[PDB]
């Protein structure tokens, strides 16, 4: 102003993981269609942004991080996340090192994991050659390992654009009445 | 036949 | 006398309007019962492990005013860490 409560954002952030690995074109034109979509659908109630800082590192010797991304830089970025949903417009996170939920999963970020979802890994491959193909096919497949129920808040498994956009839409509407009652008043 | 759809499906939100 | 219970709901209502001080996750569930004695009968806020709670003041060292993010809940008594602490407590010696 053993703990039972966990301090996390009061929006929490969403982000995208799949079909396959961020940085390559199927995976990143992917989402960015969807990122396109929400930007305009949420337009005055939506915040967008990048986050480049490997916030998978997020919880006598100093802990440090042994890659680019240090665990002061991480700790900044999740305070700016914090502080971008303070007054509870929906937060999205563009976030480029997470791949799969189980990275989040032990930081206080309590996100909104959404799963854009290839069901058939033939297809997955087709995609990617109509275009470092086996890294793509293995990051598909341990996403569809995951148990999706305690995994994933929202699974896109729709092949039109337009259809997975609306299911997306109708999960972060009804997310939004949930975190604003009437009685309260690739990017 | 439905891979076939799927992948026209994933074409087109591509190209968007 | 029982105007406190006034002062606590009257409390309540003015917290509606108040915005979020901050967002928890739950790590623990808490089934209200009558004998936790909160501050306006039946307005404990019941919720289960993983729930998420918005929080706007502390009432007192046993209780917070917030919600559960849900359609349909509204603002009511959150059982503080030292009243789930006590209730833990008094529930194990209980049971030995
Ligand atoms: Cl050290």
């Amino acid at each position: 102003f053993t703990p039972p409560y966990d301090v996390v954002p009061s929006m929490r952030p969403v982000v995208l993981v799949g079909p396959s690995l961020k940085g390559y074109e199927v995976t990143d034109m992917m989402q960015k269609a969807l990122f396109d979509f929400l930007k305009h659908r949420f337009e005055g109630r939506i915040s967008i942004t990048r986050v480049t800082a490997d916030i998978s590192l997020a919880k006598a010797i100093i802990e440090r991080s042994n890659t680019r991304s240090s665990l002061a830089e991480v700790q900044s970025e999740i305070e700016r996340i914090f502080e971008l949903a303070r007054t509870l417009q929906l937060v999205v996170l563009d976030a480029d090192t997470i791949n799969h939920p189980a990275q989040l999963s032990k930081t206080s970020l309590a996100p909104i994991i959404v799963y854009v979802k290839i069901s058939s890994p033939k297809v997955l491959q087709r995609l990617i050659k109509s275009r470092h193909l086996n890294v793509q096919m293995v990051a598909a497949d341990k996403l569809a390992q995951c148990p999706p129920q305690e995994s994933f808040d929202v699974i896109l498994d729709e092949n039109q654009l337009e259809d997975a956009c609306e299911h997306l839409a109708d999960y972060l509407e009804a997310y939004w009445k949930a975190t604003h009652p009437p009685s309260s008043n690739r990017t | 036949q439905q891979l076939e759809e799927d992948l026209k499906g994933y074409l087109d939100w591509i190209t968007q | 006398r029982r105007e406190a219970e006034r002062q606590a709901q009257a409390q309540l209502e003015k917290a509606k309007t108040k915005p979020v001080a901050f967002a928890v996750r739950t790590n623990v569930r808490y089934s209200a019962a009558q004998e936790d004695d909160v501050p306006v009968p039946g307005m404990a806020i019941s919720f289960e492990a993983k729930d998420f709670l918005h929080v706007k003041e502390k009432f007192n060292n046993d209780w917070w005013i917030g919600r559960l993010v849900k359609e349909g809940c509204e603002i009511g008594f959150i059982p503080s860490p030292v009243k789930l602490e006590n209730m833990r407590l008094q529930h194990e010696q209980r049971a030995k």
